[PDB]
């Protein structure tokens, strides 16, 4: 709150608006503070928001998945297995237990 | 989940879901407070508000959902839409293994194949080339058949040609109205970006080249290559299921040539000869001796199967002109010579066709096709038809009856 | 009428589809209704053989499978 | 009447106007 | 004849001169926001005019008001060029002088102190360019006028379809500009009722009360007083001899000693007369015919004092008895006639609920605002305030005068509200229609059709703001302290400066200027939309609205609309059109008076042009300018016919003006069909510019005036000779008739140079002139993109011909000859920006830094130390273009990932690779580089060097200018000393800066170098401020958005030329796309060997009707002929008399054209010039409905030494044999429009998947995979294929298990799926089990 | 109208038969765009009744 008061006085004053670092000095904290509390205090947007051509396409349609694991890459684990897996026969019984152990 | 810049961003049932439960709670409280009967009965009014506002929202006052005025979506408008539900309507989900392109012609197709970009090919099979890399041992594993097609290696093209073979693609266009908007179809390596279809296709698809885009569709499953060949294949369907006349008619610059090709003027080189057969008949046009159109009676020789299931053959000297007799040499065996020697119009044109299948069956029937179409086009291009100012005559008596 | 005859279908999952979600919900949810699927709308919103077509074999062998013992 | 709208009164059964009775 | 014309001229076929030369195109985009924007001293539209309105502004009746002085425009903080760049709004700082003044308590009014607060900042509203547009964030966007329904009363039908009894109805709506809607409207009962806004509806009458108006004045009002005199006994009666007329008699009807009509006898013009001559004034009437007759006025008994009949009541022959007895002489009653005067309003006051005025003002306010409990101060209050309060309601001039005109009034302005004179006036004229006199009007016409446009609108949004800043500004001033805080603490900026940038923003009329092409910019900045805010919708409307309508003429353009969901309701301006006075459309015309056709233009709006009789543009007249013929075709009131020579008040200005810029272009427009000429003019504005600026070998005449009017070219400010000529700049020096005695000068024209489009395509001037070479004012000096020579080339014409090749030409596909992609004449420059973001996340921040995990020198040779890509290093896909690396700490991995880094020991980073790399396909130069950085990062090494390498170049600059400006300067200096103690050559020995000290004798000689002294150390000043300012703006931090550190963007210049799938068309309409490009061996090639670049399907030419794209390759072939005549005279360097010879009867042909020439021209350098500039075809003009015609090109093509037929004999490139019959060859001019096929293609294996449900969607742009449809699946369901179905919905889509059990099959060899359940559908199961609905899968 | 096109397109057109063609033209263009939407709605429900 005390930084929304602030920018109001200091917003004609100064004629555009005070500088990210403007009302840092202004504020008692170390002030570069200003930034990371900026950030929590905005409030998450509605993942249903309608956006371009009003077409019922939403926000939300248009957020992909990060914690999958594409295919491509799934194919070479199942690769790997079989290429360790086979690399470590053709060595002797106990290299093979010990690089398995390690 | 998060956002770029690191905002967030959530779905509108979290505003409601959080609400019921604030209240809620706070009823509880208001329990063990021994609150009046007229503030606790607000409660449960407010409470009763959250929960419909939560399954159903319209239904009382359409809350809004907090510092935005479109109100908050809910369970009931998550199933709901237009129309009824968002799953199966149009449209309808994305699907992979697929692509798109402006379209061209590509005359020197054979009716089952279509013109097909390389680069899109090479992303569109990319499982299909991993696996045949390492089958043959071109590449130790998965990842480095990655990185061999990621550099586009020479070696690869040959590889794709194996997988590309016998393995049909699904054509499709915007506006699809009846069953033979997606056709199957052969796909042919094509240099370039864009996609050739086959011309009598053409009518089909109700496709015009004015920019138009079509899409690609790959059968993964093997039961989906045999249902591309045997149901969804550009040969087995010649004929509109909406009437038994064939839709693969040549359209129109085919039917030029071969109108133009049989057709007789009064006057012409080579009036009144005669020939042995068909084959004399071309030698005799191509060297510039006879006119196309030209009365001649030439021997030729029909088919009639008018036995027990058993073709009878005919000779005779036919009166006809110099076009009728080349084109003679393409239709297959049983059909008379009666069928081609009409001056060819369009109706003309596909009543032969018609009768072609109704006779032979089908596989005479599609390489007939073909040849028609062939033909039509190469004869068309000889013939120099074109259109000037002074081909439009005005009446003169216009003026007159004006 | 053509619309009108479309409404009655005894899949409500059918009919959810084209119709008026909330309400075919409510109607169909009181009366215990068990969609046996057996038609094509609703085999395509679950995602399995439409039974027809290539189809037809498959589901005609296991709709004979019901009832039975 | 005629066109594609009078296909859809055909097959949706509508009532004409003014109808005759048999 | 001008400077630039003597390098080209274009060959004018067509009579008619031309009287009027077209008017600036961009006239009405500049001249509103010049409205707008401007101290103006009085009312007159503007930000003078919305003050004034809601001035002063006085606190809640505690007399402290705060008044409205005046306001000031600051200089714009970035210039236009510098405000694109870092992505700000092209603005000004709006700086308004206020007056606080406070009224001592309680006093006769009077100021204890007014402090005058300078100056008070609020917001920064947007800049108009020098073009016409807007800048918002970084990017140049146009504002359409827009087309809505002009303020004021419309009376409408609705007949036919209400309630299907016919009769129609009849319904007046009054629209303000500002306020509610008052709505008047009928029944079927012919009721009349009232709805304010859309509102409920309500019986009219309930007005007259809430205007306090009883009963008896309603009456009154509306109806006339029928006297009853009882006179003797029972009942005389008063008779208007004209009240009989349309009525049979009722009674014995008797007067004046003589019995005229018996009773049953119907009253025809035989009563009427006899009793009008014979002065009948009363006659005796029976008592029963006053059983219908409603009494008009309240009529009480004297006696009882009590009510004998209310007001509005029907009489009996009883009732009359009861005030009889009582005294009561007089009754009145209303005159009612079914034909007439109808009985209407009377039975309205039976369903009126309310009695007197505050029950009428209840009953209004609980309509408005029902279910809430009325109040004697909130009836009273609201009523006032709808149509009364001159803050929420207003007409303004046009309403007012609309309103007033179509009442007949005399007045043309008036209140900007309703009056209750007003509100009645309107009531009676719909009655008056109702009954059958009058008619109504027609919503489609354009005189009811206002046309706002960018300083109108802006007008409006910035009014929102100081009313919803009003609220705040009473409320502050409410609790005030004394002289402490002033008229600035108060007034903030965020809610003035929200309504502005609200509109410019995000409204639905602000959008992106269409530009890759001169013609769709200038069509953009005219046009017209009637969607919008305050506009009709696309659902609404409508086929009348849509259609094209009579008054459209000169107006809109008939044939330039789009072609989609919306046609009709977009058009564009015509020609020479012009926003009248008042708002609506006037076009020019010519006044005739008697029977000579008089050259004065006059101005004439929708209505002004209704009762003049106008001629035709296409006449015959001569001499003194007498219509030839004795009769002319003419239209004169919505209607053609032949009409008579001493008739017509006015004829046409030109041929053209019907249509609009884009139509005007096409040639020979009248020889093709309406539905292929719209596409013509709708595909035309979508042409890439090309590499080559070429010229239309076939043309209008308007190219010229197009080129100019759009700011694409740079134009001489005055004429002179160029001094200096660079592929950068232009500096002209001024002649001295131009030239201002003060400052001497020079006009230095900076060049705009290769550079980013908001279309990706390239937009780069060329310099048109040579060194030393004269132009004078209005001359063109440098081509933009798709311009040549002063004119407008928006492609280049080639050799086509028409004939079908083995079918590559199947449908409108085209078959290009190998010719034109060598000749690089096609290609096309797109410049491309690519962005890099180093932002910051919550695992920490993000390093530009070159130090990427795993990737090799060859990856980081085209980059830097820094990590950014050289500038002008060619790159290809997959390349980096700034290396980006994004922490990600301690990952987790995995057993055998373990065991891979320690047999092949690499230490895998604790940071991931985030950076920019090449789009794959796309393959371009690197042209530039940006970086933006955060205020307090500190700039890298690279970072720093381009700043640095900024400054440089920027001083460099500056400094050019003052150099050539010093000389140019000094070299007037040198001049006036010379008058006046002349010495040549003694002077320019000494230093040329010890020049200043010498004087002159008496004369004003010595005040011009005293002007020229204060001048120059001016410069020297301005200079100063200049080149400081410009350095601080590189060094300052640039701003950034939340949470990014810094920014690179990349600019990449791809060259893509032409390959198969483009999209190509004529003016005509013909569409294409390239089917094969063909070898030149292959190409069809006439007896002189010449092959032809492109071969038509003439199929296309019948079916589609444009007849004009044979016409215009016909006269093309013409065309090149002069060309290649011209060219062989010239490489045979006969001489200037052989060629000029030649030259004269080409620009003649025959007779009567309007062209006139030589030689005039200079007969040796002058005309020499001109003939090489033709030499590659000779351009010719068609005018639109003014063109050549057959004779004329038949006669060219004689000239031409080419047969007259148009076709000739063509011989394939591969057999080598004839073709049969002649074909048509000539030279089209042909556009490329952007739809380019390395664009449209996409093709996607497995790519990112949408988090809510799992569905393909592109996030690198590999673009998610082709959307399947439900008339896609219906395909599917006709053809037996189940499993191409399953697989379809399931594992190629929405299976999030299939999807991946399916690939590694793939790999495997094993085609097969195990497909499972579709995501969509799993999760449709949770919602409806999040209800309370159990949903189960039974059974097995 | 009463007063038909009297000319064609090999020869020229003047102003008022243009403007008066142009109805056609667009009213054509807005008929079939209209007749695009009732085909499609008329499938929709023929194939929902099948
Ligand atoms: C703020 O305005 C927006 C929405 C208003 O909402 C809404 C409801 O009110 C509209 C108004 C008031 C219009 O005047 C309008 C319009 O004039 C137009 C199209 C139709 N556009 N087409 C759509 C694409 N398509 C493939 C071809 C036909 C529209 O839909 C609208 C439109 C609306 O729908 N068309 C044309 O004028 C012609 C024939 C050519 C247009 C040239 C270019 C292409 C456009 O100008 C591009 C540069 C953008 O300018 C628009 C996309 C605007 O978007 C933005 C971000 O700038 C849009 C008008
Ligand atoms: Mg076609
Ligand atoms: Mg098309």
């Amino acid at each position: 709150n005390k930084l929304n008061r602030i920018s109001r006085q200091m917003l004609q004053e100064m004629g555009r608006e005070p500088t990210p670092e403007e009302l840092a000095e202004r504020m008692l904290m170390p002030e570069d503070k200003i930034r990371k509390v900026l950030k929590i205090a905005k409030e998450p947007i509605s993942m249903e928001t309608p956006i371009g051509d009003d077409e019922d396409s939403h926000l939300g349609d248009f957020i992909e998945d990060t914690t999958l694991e594409l295919p491509l890459d799934s194919a070479t684990t199942e690769s790997l297995r079989a290429a360790t897996h086979d690399v470590l026969a053709g060595l002797t019984a106990r290299e093979a237990k010990v690089l398995r152990m390690r | 989940v998060p956002l770029d810049g690191g905002r967030f961003a959530t779905s509108d049932l979290n505003d409601l879901y959080r609400r019921v439960i604030n209240r809620n709670n706070r009823l509880k409280r208001l329990l063990d407070l021994a609150a009046p009967d007229i503030i606790v009965r607000n409660e449960k009014r407010m409470l009763q508000e959250a929960v419909d506002a939560l399954l159903d929202n319209g239904r009382r006052g359409r809350a809004i959902t907090g510092s935005n005025k479109r109100p908050l979506k809910s369970l009931a408008d998550m199933i709901k839409g237009k129309q009824g539900r968002f799953r199966q309507n149009l449209l309808g989900k994305r699907v992979d293994y697929s692509g798109r392109s402006v379209i061209t012609v590509g005359p020197y197709l054979r009716l089952h194949q279509c013109g097909l970009p390389k680069k899109m090919a090479l992303e569109l099979f990319k499982p299909f080339i991993y696996g045949k890399l390492e089958l043959r041992g071109l590449a130790t594993t998965i990842k480095a058949a990655k990185k061999m097609v990621e550099r586009e290696e020479a070696v690869v093209w040959d590889i794709l040609d194996e997988v590309i073979r016998e393995h049909p693609v699904l054509l499709n266009r915007a506006p699809t109205l009846h069953r033979l908007g997606i056709q199957a179809f052969e796909p042919v390596l094509i240099e370039g970006k864009a996609i050739q279809l086959h011309p009598l296709v053409c009518a089909a698809y109700n496709a015009d080249f004015d920019g138009d885009q079509m899409a690609v569709h790959v059968p993964l499953t093997l039961e989906a290559q045999l249902e591309a060949r045997a149901l969804m294949m550009s040969t087995n369907n010649i004929l509109s299921p909406a009437n038994g006349e064939p839709i693969i008619v040549p359209s129109q610059d085919v039917v030029l040539g071969l109108y133009y090709m049989t057709r007789d003027c009064v006057n012409a080189k080579g009036e009144g000869m005669v020939l042995t057969g068909p084959k004399e008949a071309e030698r005799l046009y191509r060297s510039g001796l006879a006119s196309l159109h030209a009365r001649v009676k030439v021997r030729i020789t029909e088919y009639e199967k008018d036995a027990n299931g058993e073709l009878v053959a005919k000779t005779s000297l036919k009166d006809t002109t110099v076009g009728r007799a080349i084109l003679w040499m393409i239709v297959p065996k049983g059909l008379p010579y009666s069928i081609v020697n009409q001056a060819l119009g369009k109706k003309a044109i596909s009543k032969m066709l018609n009768t072609c299948y109704r006779i032979l069956g089908l596989k005479p029937t599609v390489i007939f096709a073909d040849q028609i179409m062939y033909t039509g086009f190469a004869y068309a291009a000889r013939s120099g038809a074109s259109v000037g100012i002074d081909d439009m005559v005005i009446p003169e008596k216009k003026h007159e009856i004006i | 009428g053509i619309t009108k005859a479309s409404l009655a279908t005894e899949s409500f999952i059918s009919a959810a589809s084209f119709q008026e979600t909330t309400r075919v919900l409510t109607e169909a949810a009181v009366a215990g209704k068990r969609d046996e699927l057996r038609g094509l709308k609703e085999n395509v919103i679950v995602g399995r053989l439409i039974p027809a077509g290539t189809g037809y074999a498959y589901h005609q062998d296991r709709m004979r499978r019901r009832a039975a013992g | 009447t005629g066109g594609l709208p009078r296909v859809a009164d055909l097959f949706e059964a509508r009532r004409p106007k003014e109808p005759a009775i048999l | 004849y001008s400077y630039t014309e003597k390098k080209r001229i274009r060959k004018d076929f067509g009579k008619r001169p031309q009287v009027l030369d077209v008017p600036y195109l961009l006239s009405i985009q500049l001249d509103s926001f010049q409205k707008f924007i401007e101290q103006d001293p009085e009312g007159q539209y503007g930000l003078e005019a919305a003050f004034r309105s809601v001035f002063p502004i006085q606190s809640y009746s505690g007399n402290s008001e705060l008044q409205y002085v005046s306001y000031r425009l600051g200089e714009p903080v970035f210039d236009v060029q510098e405000c694109q760049i870092r992505g700000v709004t092209y603005s000004a700082p709006l700086r308004v002088k206020l007056r606080l003044v406070i009224y001592e308590r309680e006093a006769p009014e009077g100021t204890v102190k007014d402090i005058k607060e300078q100056e008070v900042y609020m917001g920064e509203i947007p800049l108009m360019t020098d073009n016409g547009t807007f800048v918002i964030n970084g990017t140049e966007r146009v504002i359409v006028s827009q087309l809505h329904r002009s303020p004021g009363v419309f009376f409408d039908s609705d007949k036919g379809k209400t309630h299907s009894s016919g009769k129609v109805l009849y319904n007046a709506r009054i629209i303000p500009y500002r306020g509610s809607w008052l709505d008047f409207e009928f029944d079927p009962k012919d009721n009349l009722f009232v709805r304010i806004d859309r509102r409920r509806k309500l019986p009219a009458t309930i007005i007259l009360r809430a205007l306090n108006y009883t009963t008896e004045q309603i009456l009154d009002l509306f109806f006339e007083k029928v006297i009853f005199e009882i006179r003797d006994n029972k009942l005389q009666m008063e008779l208007v001899p004209e009240r009989l007329r349309g009525e049979t008699a009722s009674f014995d009807i008797e007067a004046n000693g003589k019995v005229y009509v018996e009773k049953g006898r119907r009253i025809t013009a035989r009563h009427i007369r006899q009793l009008e001559k014979d002065d009948v004034k009363l006659i005796e009437v029976p008592v029963e015919y006053i059983a219908g007759k409603v009494v008009a006025k309240d009529y009480i008994d004297e006696s009882t004092g009590e009510l004998i009949c209310a007001a509005n009541m029907e009489l009996s022959l009883d009732l009359l008895a009861k005030l009889s007895q009582s005294g009561h002489k007089r009754i009145e009653t209303l005159f009612t006639n079914d034909l007439d005067h109808g009985p209407y309003i009377s039975e309205t006051l039976r369903v009126d609920p309310t009695n007197d005025r505050l029950s009428a003002l209840v009953e209004i306010y609980r309509m408005m605002r029902p279910g809430e409990p009325p109040t004697r101060e909130a009836a009273e209050s609201l009523f006032e305030n709808l149509f009364f309060s001159e803050d929420r309601y207003d007409l303004s001039a046009v309403g007012r005068m609309k309103f007033n005109r179509s009442l007949l009034r005399e007045e043309i302005e008036g209140s900007g509200i309703l009056s209750k004179d007003d509100i009645i006036d309107v009531m009676k004229k719909l009655i008056d229609i109702r009954n059958g006199k009058g008619e109504v009007d027609d919503i489609d016409h354009l005189g009811n059709r206002r046309i706002r446009s960018v300083g109108e609108m802006a007008e409006n949004q910035f009014r929102v703001g100081l009313v919803r800043v009003e609220r705040a500004v009473k409320e502050r001033l409410s609790l005030g302290d004394l002289d402490t805080l002033m008229p600035q603490d108060m007034i903030n900026a965020k809610p003035i400066s929200a309504a502005v940038k609200e509109f410019f923003g995000s409204s639905q009329l602000s959008q992106f200027m269409v530009q890759n092409n001169p013609l769709s910019e200038i069509t953009h900045k005219r046009r017209i939309s009637a969607l919008g805010p305050g506009g009709l919708t696309r659902e609404r409307a409508g086929f009348e609205v849509r259609d094209v309508h009579p008054t459209h003429y000169g107006r809109v353009c008939p044939i330039e609309t789009p072609e989609g969901p919306n046609i009709g309701l977009i058009n564009s301006l015509s020609v020479y059109a012009q926003t009248n006075e008042y708002g609506f459309l006037e076009t020019p015309y010519r006044k005739v008076t008697d029977g000579v056709v008089t050259d004065e233009i006059h101005y004439l709006s929708a209505i002004e042009e209704g009762n003049y009789v106008i001629a035709q543009a296409n006449s015959n007249l001569d001499e003194e300018g007498h219509f030839v013929e004795d009769l002319v075709t003419c239209r004169s009131k919505g209607e053609s016919s032949l009409f008579s020579r001493d008739q017509v008040d006015y004829m046409d200005v030109s041929t053209q003006q019907v249509v609009s810029v884009g139509a005007s272009l096409i040639p020979f427009l009248e020889h093709d069909d309406a539905n292929r000429a719209l596409m013509g003019a709708n595909m035309q504005r979508q042409a890439v510019p090309t590499l080559r600026a070429d010229k239309p070998l076939v043309g209008t005449g308007m190219e010229r005036a197009v080129a100019v009017d759009s700011g694409v070219t740079a134009v001489a400010k005055r004429g002179g000779v160029v001094q200096y000529v660079d592929a950068s700049r232009i500096v002209i020096k001024v002649n001295e008739d131009e030239m201002y005695p003060g400052e001497a000068g020079i006009d230095i024209y900076n060049l705009t140079k290769y550079t980013r489009s908001n279309q990706n395509t390239c937009i780069n001037q060329m310099p048109c002139v040579s060194l030393g070479e004269p132009v004078e004012r209005g001359d063109v000096l440098a081509d933009g993109p798709s311009t040549d020579l002063g004119e407008l080339a928006l492609g280049q014409n080639m050799r086509v011909a028409f004939m079908p090749w083995n079918g590559y030409n199947f449908e409108d596909s085209i078959l290009v000859s190998e010719r034109v992609v060598q000749e690089d004449r096609f290609t096309t420059i797109h410049i491309q920006e690519l962005a890099c973001v180093s932002r910051d996340t919550k695992l920490g921040p993000e390093e530009i830094t070159a130090d990427i995990p795993n990737v090799g020198e060859a990856a980081l040779s085209k980059l830097d130390e820094s990590g950014i890509v050289y500038i002008g290093a060619e790159v290809t896909g997959g390349d980096i273009l700034v290396g980006k690396v994004t922490p990600k700490g301690e990952t987790q991995l995995t057993p055998e990932e373990k065991l891979l880094r320690a047999i092949f020991g690499e230490k895998a980073s604790d940071v991931k690779d985030s950076s920019l790399r090449v789009p794959n396909g796309v393959s371009g130069t690197v042209i530039d580089v940006q970086v933006f950085t955060r205020d307090g990062v500190e700039k890298d090494k690279r970072a720093l060097e381009i700043e640095e390498m900024q400054l440089k170049q920027a001083k460099k600059d500056l400094s050019e200018e003052l150099q050539i400006l010093e000389a140019g300067l000094f070299s007037r200096i040198r001049a006036v000393l010379v008058a006046g103690g002349v010495e040549a050559e003694k002077l320019d020995k000494l230093p040329r800066d010890r020049w200043l000290e010498l004087g002159l004798t008496d004369e004003e000689k010595q005040n011009q170098l005293e002007q020229l002294a204060e001048q120059y150390d001016e410069l020297k000043h301005e200079f100063e401020k200049k080149l400081e300012a410009k350095r601080r703006k590189i060094t300052q931090g640039d701003d950034l958005a939340p949470g990014v550190l810094k920014i690179v963007k990349v600019y990449l210049a791809v060259k893509r030329r032409i390959q198969p799938g483009d999209k190509m068309a004529g003016r005509h309409g013909n569409k294409g796309v390239i089917s094969k490009i063909n070898p030149i061996e292959d190409m069809p090639y006439d007896e002189n060997g010449t092959p032809v670049d492109i071969v038509l399907n003439p199929l296309g030419v019948p079916s589609r009707m444009n007849i004009g794209q044979i016409l215009e390759t016909h006269l093309g072939m013409a065309a090149k002929g002069i060309g290649d005549k011209i060219n062989a005279m010239l490489k045979q360097q006969q001489e200037v008399a052989k060629l000029r010879e030649f030259i004269q009867r080409a620009y003649d042909l025959g007779a009567d054209v309007r062209q006139k020439v030589d030689l005039s021209t200079f007969s040796d350098e002058e005309v020499m010039r001109l003939a090489e500039n033709l030499r590659k075809g000779m351009p010719i003009a068609t005018p639109v409905f003014d063109g050549a015609k057959e004779a004329e090109i038949k006669e060219l093509l004689k000239l031409g030494d080419l047969p007259t037929s148009g076709q000739i004999r063509l011989y394939d490139g591969r057999t080598g044999e004839q073709f049969e019959r002649p074909v048509t060859v000539g030279y089209m001019y042909m556009l490329k429009l952007n739809h380019l096929v390395d664009d449209k293609m996409h093709a996607r294996s497995t790519g990112s998947y949408s988090l809510v449900t799992q569905q393909p969607l592109g996030g690198k742009a590999q673009f998610g995979g082709q959307r399947f449809g439900e008339m896609e699946v219906w395909a599917l369901e006709a053809y037996g294929a189940a499993y191409t179905l399953q697989e379809m919905l399931t594992v190629k889509s929405d299976d999030v298990n299939g999807r991946t059990k399916m690939y590694k099959n793939i790999v495997d060899g094993n085609h097969q799926m195990e497909p499972g359940m579709p995501e969509s559908f799993n999760v449709l199961l949770k919602e409806i089990r999040s209800l309370g609905i159990n949903i189960e899968l039974e059974d097995e | 109208i009463e007063t038909p096109i009297t000319a064609n397109f090999r020869e020229g057109l003047n102003v008022l038969q243009y403007f008066i063609s142009t109805h056609g033209a667009r009213k054509g263009l807005a008929d079939t765009a209209l007749k695009t939407a009732n085909s499609g709605y008329l499938t929709r429900r023929l194939v929902d009744v099948a």
